[PDB]
């Protein structure tokens, strides 16, 4: 599965 | 010279402003200033992309 999305800041 | 990224993984926008992408595409890299969410061009869209979904091309 692709990666997790991040954090948005 | 700018600098360019290339996606590793394909991302499809959740939110407005998301800059969605294939593997393959190559990312002008406009603002890297977050070190997670940068903006950038692809294509003749900008927006927001996830730094973990791309690789480093200069």
């Amino acid at each position: 599965a692709p990666p997790p999305r991040p954090p948005k800041p | 010279g700018p600098t360019y990224v290339q996606a590793l993984f394909d991302f499809d926008p959740q939110e407005d402003g998301e800059l969605g992408f294939r593997r393959g595409d190559f990312i002008h890299v406009m603002d890297n200033s977050d070190p997670n969410w940068w903006k950038g061009a692809c294509h003749g869209q900008t927006g927001m992309f996830p730094r973990n979904y791309v690789t480093a091309v200069n």
